[PDB]
């Protein structure tokens, strides 16, 4: 079974930055698109940085202009450097996984934690 | 176009030679979609008949029987 | 110039007997059709963007399906009794290829994704749609520009044309139309089969199935008609020989086996976009929201 391995989380100052880390542990040829994932407490699950293996990126409205994702194909890999973080970006952030052809996005991460 | 929209019902694969001017009694043009020239002739004996449109009998043939 | 066997061939009742159904597969396909390929393109645009480059062949693929089965109740109107020969018979054609043309290019798109690694950009992928459209005209061109409106009847005059040019026309719509596609379709999805197939994907079964299907269903809907074009280019091409019968038989094959043929674009909403779990999903919320 192919698990999406997350690192890059902890914790850091108003202001601060951070690089979360996902990759496929198996081996898969069948994902053309990873992205992330959080949920503060409280609230629902949301969508803050998509990008597919093409190169077409999407970002959340909240966050575009401050965290910029990054991905590397062949080994499937997913970064996304955080700068200028806020308090309000307090959340576990999970790591996720599209595939062609079926179009499924059952893969996720653990979830690490982020708290600023 | 595609086999579905046709309305051509005749086809020729050859062309009379003989022809007696009387034993003509109706004679009718073949269909447009065919993207064929060709002349049917009906004789008195209900027979049809392919003929070349092209043909100096067949003009004075198709004389006769508009007259008549 | 012996009692002469230059008797007219009469297909009176075989064009009686197939009008009826003909008209009927029409009216069938034009109704799934359109609602399918609507439901494909309202899926893709409405709630969520287009996001991969397969998203960009799908909308073309659905369009092109919408502009071919649209034109069938212009003929229906043209059987029972403007009506734009020349254009109408263009946009029929030319919605035919491209259908065909993005069919390749889904396999093509997804071959270079998975074995190659390989991948394209929704920018990239919108010009390549361009491109297609374009090749789908200017491969459509010697069926449509032949056609003209004669005693409002849309004909091909072929007295002023040579002798080799429904043979032509026939070898052309059946390497154009299946042999090549149906060729690169396969290798594609083979080696793509084959790659996910040992892969640790978790969606790896299905995937296979999916991609089967695709050549499978192109297969029993299209070869019955290329196979009959077969018989029919063998005929012209005075290999075979052909009694009046026989030239009846054909006649009807073709009409029949043709109308068969116009069921696969209501199909490909099937095949490639609500066959994915995300446009299941999707639909389903649309379809709640709007009830
Ligand atoms: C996908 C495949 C297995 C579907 C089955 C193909 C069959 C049903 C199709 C393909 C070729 C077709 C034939 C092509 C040629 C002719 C000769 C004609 O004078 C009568 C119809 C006839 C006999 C067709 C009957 C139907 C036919 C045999
Ligand atoms: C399961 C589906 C996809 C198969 C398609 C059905 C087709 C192949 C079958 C069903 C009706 C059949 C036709 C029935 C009548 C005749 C008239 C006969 O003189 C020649 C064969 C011909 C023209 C048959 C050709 C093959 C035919 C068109
Ligand atoms: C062999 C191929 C069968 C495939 C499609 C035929 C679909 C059925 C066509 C139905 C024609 C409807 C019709 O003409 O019905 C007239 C009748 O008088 C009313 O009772
Ligand atoms: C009318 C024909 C409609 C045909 C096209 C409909 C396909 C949509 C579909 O099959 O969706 C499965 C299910 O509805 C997902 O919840
Ligand atoms: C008229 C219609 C014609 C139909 C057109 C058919 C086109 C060819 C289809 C498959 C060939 C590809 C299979 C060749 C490879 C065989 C061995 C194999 O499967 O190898 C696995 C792996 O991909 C090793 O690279
Ligand atoms: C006219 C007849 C033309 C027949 C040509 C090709 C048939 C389809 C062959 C290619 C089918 C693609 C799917 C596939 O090959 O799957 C194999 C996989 O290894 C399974 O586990
Ligand atoms: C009549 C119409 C049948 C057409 C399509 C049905 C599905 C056809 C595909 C079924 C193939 C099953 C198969 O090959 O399984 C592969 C396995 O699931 C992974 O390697
Ligand atoms: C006859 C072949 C019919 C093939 C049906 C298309 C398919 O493979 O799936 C249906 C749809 O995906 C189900 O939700």
């Amino acid at each position: 079974q192919v698990q999406l391995v997350e690192s890059g989380g902890g914790l850091v100052r108003p202001g601060g930055s951070l690089r979360l880390s996902c990759a496929a542990s198996g081996s898969i040829f069948t994902i053309y698109a990873m992205g992330w994932y959080r949920q503060a407490p409280g609230k629902q699950r949301e969508l803050v940085a998509r990008i597919t293996f093409g190169g077409d990126t999407n970002y959340a409205d909240s966050v575009k202009g401050r965290f910029t994702i990054s991905r590397d194909n062949a080994k499937n890999a997913v970064y996304l450097q955080m700068n200028s973080l806020k308090p309000e970006d307090t959340a576990v952030y999970y790591c996720n996984a599209e595939e062609t052809i079926v179009e499924e996005a059952d893969y996720w991460g653990q979830g690490t934690q982020v708290t600023v | 176009q595609h086999h579905g929209v046709t309305k051509c019902a005749i086809t020729c694969s050859k062309m009379t030679s003989k022809i007696p001017v009387a034993l003509l009694i109706h004679y009718q043009q073949n269909q447009a979609s065919c993207g064929k020239r060709a002349i049917i002739l009906e004789t008195r004996q209900h027979r049809l008949f392919c003929a070349d449109p092209k043909e100096q009998w067949v003009k004075d043939a198709m004389q006769h029987l508009d007259r008549q | 110039d012996y009692d002469e066997d230059a008797t007219p061939c009469v297909f009176t009742d075989v064009l009686n007997q197939s009008k009826p159904v003909t008209l009927f597969l029409y009216g069938v396909v034009f109704l799934f059709g359109s609602i399918g390929n609507f439901l494909v393109i309202f899926t893709i645009t409405w709630r969520r963007r287009i996001q991969c480059s397969g998203d960009v062949y799908f909308i073309n693929l659905a369009a092109a399906d919408l502009l071919f089965v649209c034109t069938l109740p212009l003929w229906m109107q043209y059987l029972l009794d403007s009506v734009p020969c020349t254009l109408l018979t263009a946009c029929f054609y030319v919605a035919m290829f491209a259908s065909l043309c993005f069919i390749t290019e889904i396999a093509l798109d997804r071959y270079y994704a998975i074995v190659y690694m390989r991948y394209r950009p929704v920018k990239q992928a919108c010009l390549f749609s361009i491109f297609w459209w374009i090749f789908a005209v200017i491969i459509a061109i010697p069926h449509f520009m032949v056609v003209t409106k004669k005693d409002n009847q849309c004909m091909t005059d072929y007295d002023y044309l040579e002798v080799s040019y429904p043979i032509i026309l026939n070898v052309e719509l059946m390497l154009g139309a299946f042999v090549i596609p149906l060729s690169v379709i396969s290798y594609c999805y083979y080696r793509i089969s084959r790659i996910v197939a040992v892969s640790q994907s978790r969606h790896k079964g299905r995937i296979v199935r999916v991609l089967i299907a695709v050549v499978l269903v192109f297969i029993i809907f299209w070869l019955p008609y290329h196979l009959t074009l077969f018989v029919d280019t063998l005929k012209l091409l005075k290999w075979i020989s052909s009694s009046c019968e026989f030239e009846r038989s054909l006649k009807r094959a073709l009409i029949l086996t043709e109308s068969l043929a116009f069921c696969h674009c209501c199909l490909n909403p099937l095949l490639y976009v609500f066959v994915g779990t995300k446009f299941r999903q999707e639909l389903h919320c649309l379809l709640a929201e709007f009830r």
